């Protein structure tokens, strides 16, 4: 069996995969962490309108 | 054997001891019998066969209404209810004029939602009527 | 003898397999004649026509199982 | 080169081993026979791995702020919070070590997992051609040492937690009375009872190993016997499924841990 | 020898099977149709000529495996 | 010699698959008399007798093959 | 010479199975079908149109079977 | 010799399939019996009467064929 | 003999036990789409699109074997 | 020699049918036992006293299974 | 030659039961969702997400199952 | 020495028989379990007590068949 | 030669009913946590939590077995 | 499989992280937390109508 090929075959496959897991995986996380600072700004926020 | 008692909000339908009685469900049509397992369920429309002492049947129109059965003295609550004779033939065929004119002229859901039950209490009368006969 | 030995198996297998489905093809069906039975036991005499009427079915190639394996153990022996 | 497709697929089952008694790197053609020749992939992968987790998460205890956090830091106290929450379910003593604990065992066991989805070849290659190490493997839960020396440790959890709660009577009539309660079945009840305790680790180590061991050696079939233009095809397929099984094996792990440690102490 | 002696075992595991699916299969369906016919007694025409309808169907096949389990046993034999 | 044992072994097949119809057939039927006896106690010897009558059909094919397994076990 | 018994028990085992998975599988799907007919007295045609669609993926690998089954048997022993 | 070597075996499967039936026949029956408690209680007496009546009939021939293993592994052997 | 003949065995048992598998997965899975279709006759298209959604993975673990017996039936033997 | 090859898989057969049986039917009998211990708490321990008694009878005939095949593996073999 | 010629068989009896296996496994699964969203329309993404994630457990042993008898017929026979 | 490879399938049966019966227990206990935390989420922790007490006797056998064959694997074979 | 060849034959059984096993197992459970998932869905993440407990019991007999076959396959050669 | 010394290495890797994590980790971590989730609790009880 030629190998080189096998290597170029895992290469075309991670590339395809990168490209699921940028539009499918990494967009949560990003949303995730985004909401959680969403609400601890809103909770701070509330936390100094006591001030008032 | 044990007693029945048969209500709705305009009067009461029957009150007293019977030997058996048949009677619509939710479901299907369900049969009673002298200590059985107390149940409680609503009804749809249809009709309670009284088979009384020395085994004589009469026909109670149930267009709606609940049956309850926890103790041995059962109840039967009627949201609209007819007594046999008081219907008639030409009555539940007046329905059916009714009925088959409104399911020509309903044409939406909420209207077929209106006239599906117009149908059944036509339904249930014509299946009353011809039950009274016996 | 070398030739009789395995058609006894031949007959353990059909009626071994026919046994299990007309067994609990029969379970199955009277088991809803019994739950309609408890529902309305006034019908408990048409039911129970519509019940002979259906098992006559259920049985039909079972027995033909049990008829062929009662040949092959008792006529080809 | 005269790689034949068995041969590809047994070279990456093939671990690197070293003799303690030579001490010298070992070859894989032909294997020796005795207890003390250490797995090299095993051991550097998982310390390398809990070494990362401990690195990112001291990096933020060490600099950690009470005001808005930051997007970095808002992803180990998601973690954090979901370790927590998932204790403090399960788990209502006093016990200062159930949740770090159930900390380390998620992220490290995740993280080695994590090692199942890099490309086959890629550290394999680099070890033989750039180093010379004469083989090379690198998913750390692949191997059954590492899953049943964290079921072990596990276990001795289990064991301490017992007995510490209940004391000796406890323990020993638990062991005994159970589960047919009269003393005419006592000699029975030691075999039911001893069973299921010995099960609960061996099933943790056994189930993390069938797990990853059997998802890496998917990768090497596909590498190994099908033509490239279908290697990509299959490998995708198999990876996008894959990160749903690391994420779930590692979950379980921490889980059953919880729960094991949970119905020892109370 | 064996080429008349296997045919019976052949046709024996032929007519077994059948007749667990066409059992187990029609035992299901009429137990539906028991428990329908309870509930709803004034259907039962309309229903039963459903379930012959839909028995047919379950049928189709074993009466394949028990046509030929009959005509290996008794043709090739 | 080879025969015998054989023949042993058809028995325990069909006296096997026997047992497994003639349990789960019943234990399916029983059932459902237990649900409706806990349903209609006075229809308990009503029921009691409708589930005899479809006993005797559940065991009909059971019994052929206890009485072949016994016969090709000791008649043979 | 003997090989062409084993063709027969082959196509045997192929069938009978096929048999099973084609019986018991519509037997399911038509009880499913009756029960919910049952219930309510209408809409059966529409409701009786989704039968034919599922049923005829249920069978679609039994036909294969049995087709194979047939081409065993008389084409090729 | 031989003889003993398959005798145990045959023993073996009919005492094992003769354990699967059983249990499971008085699994399902007595599973509707604690049904009928968690309903309710009152008739625990009366349904473990009509329970033990029935799970006779249920052992009726798994005894059989536990007889004739026992016999056969002890008595043929 | 031994080459041929056992691998029509081998494409039997793949392609009689992916019969079993994709014919009754099928019918567990039809039969809740036909008793929600009772139930929600307006929805039957949007349920008939899950079905869909369900069925293709129901069926492709099966025709894998299909495909490989008729591979190995064809191209093998 | 040839003894144990056959005794050990005798005693195989049979623990592992004693092992299917005993799990099913305590499954079945537990889940039920389950269900009622959730719909009727603080009958608990009156439910969980019936549950032994039918747990007694329903793996009965299994214990036998799993002593002779004891027997056969550390006495016979 | 035998050895190769029964590995063969050995793949077809291992990726044969994986296929039943999550065959009726996936159909079980799907058929609780199928109910479920005929139920709740707003819950078929929702249920259908949670589909997806636990089919994920379902199919983890039969796919490697698979694998390993795909290797034995390639890489081992 | 013929003997060992036997001792492996005779290991097999029984752990196989043993993972069959031990997965399909817990399988339909754990049901009802999630049923009755369905309706009664606030006594997750008084059901999950019992289940654990059921479960032990669910594993009773099946831990001893995967003892033995454990056993027959390494210290026999 | 036929050595090595039933290694594998008896890792193909093994992990055949393995597969079944968890498969099943997993269906049934599953089946159970969607149904509960339809009924109470703002509940999903408690009863997600119960799923992964009981799920790794199901599986953690299975995938002792699954070791093993892969430790004769690989380790035993 | 082959048992082998790496099941003590990784004992001993196993416990000197859970260690690790009990001692540096866990304690600062859950304070530093826990702590803004404090003040937010006062934030609640701070709140001219009274």
């Amino acid at each position: 069996m030629n190998l080189n090929a096998t290597i170029l075959g895992q290469a075309i496959a991670f590339v395809l995969f990168v490209l699921f897991c940028m539009k499918y995986v990494w967009p949560p996380l990003m949303a995730a962490i985004e909401k959680r600072q969403k609400e601890i700004a809103d909770g701070l926020a509330s936390a100094e309108r006591a001030h008032k | 054997t044990y007693h029945l008692d048969v209500v709705s909000a305009e009067q009461q339908m029957f009150s007293g001891l019977v030997e058996k009685i048949q009677v619509t469900g939710s479901e299907g049509e369900l049969g009673i019998y002298p200590g059985h397992a107390p149940l409680l369920t609503a009804i749809k429309p249809g009709m309670i066969r009284i088979v009384k002492q020395h085994g004589h049947e009469e026909f109670i129109y149930l267009s709606g209404g609940i049956l309850e059965v926890q103790p041995g003295n059962v109840t039967v609550l009627a949201d609209t209810a007819i007594r046999g004779q008081d219907l008639d033939e030409a009555r539940a065929m007046e329905a059916k004029r009714k009925a088959e004119e409104h399911i020509s002229s309903s044409h939406g859901d909420v209207d077929y939602a209106q006239a599906s039950a117009e149908l059944a209490k036509a339904i249930a009368q014509l299946r009353v009527i011809e039950l009274t006969k016996k | 003898n070398l030739n009789m030995d395995l058609l006894y198996m031949a007959a353990a297998v059909m009626m071994g397999l026919a046994a299990i489905g007309a067994a609990i093809g029969i379970g199955i069906l009277g088991g809803k004649f019994l739950e309609g039975a408890a529902r309305q036991p006034d019908l408990i005499p048409l039911l129970r026509t519509q019940f002979f009427i259906v098992m006559g079915l259920v049985d039909a190639i079972p027995m033909i199982a049990v008829g062929l394996g009662l040949y092959v153990m008792f006529a080809v022996a | 080169e005269n790689m034949t497709p068995q041969d590809y697929i047994g070279h990456h089952l093939n671990n690197l081993q070293l003799d303690l008694r030579t001490f010298s790197l070992v070859d894989p053609q032909n294997p020796p026979a005795t207890f003390w020749t250490i797995n090299i992939d095993s051991m550097f992968f998982s310390v390398v791995l809990g070494l990362l987790f401990l690195v990112l998460f001291r990096s933020v205890a060490k600099k950690a702020t009470s005001g808005v956090p930051g997007k970095f830091q808002t992803a180990i106290e998601l973690v954090i919070g979901f370790v927590n929450g998932s204790v403090k379910d399960m788990y209502h003593g006093k016990s200062k070590l159930i949740a770090p604990l159930a900390l380390t065992i998620f992220v490290w066991v995740f993280l080695m997992n994590l090692m199942d989805l890099l490309p086959i070849d890629l550290l394999p290659y680099i070890a033989e051609h750039v180093l010379g190490l004469p083989a090379l493997r690198v998913v750390p839960s692949a191997d059954v040492n590492v899953t049943l020396s964290m079921a072990l440790g596990v276990f001795i959890l289990i064991l301490f937690y017992s007995i510490k709660m209940k004391g000796i009577g406890g323990f020993t009539k638990e062991l005994t009375l159970q589960p047919f309660n009269h003393w005419a079945f006592i000699p029975v009840n030691l075999i039911l009872e001893g069973v299921s305790l010995l099960s609960k680790p061996v099933s943790l180590g056994l189930r993390l190993f069938g797990n990853m061991y059997a998802g890496e050696l998917i990768f090497i079939l596909i590498a190994g016997l099908l033509p490239w233009w279908s290697q990509w095809i299959l490998n995708v397929p198999w990876a996008i499924f894959h990160i749903l099984i690391i994420t779930l094996q590692a979950f379980i792990f921490m889980v059953l841990t919880i729960v094991y440690l949970s119905m020892a102490s109370e």
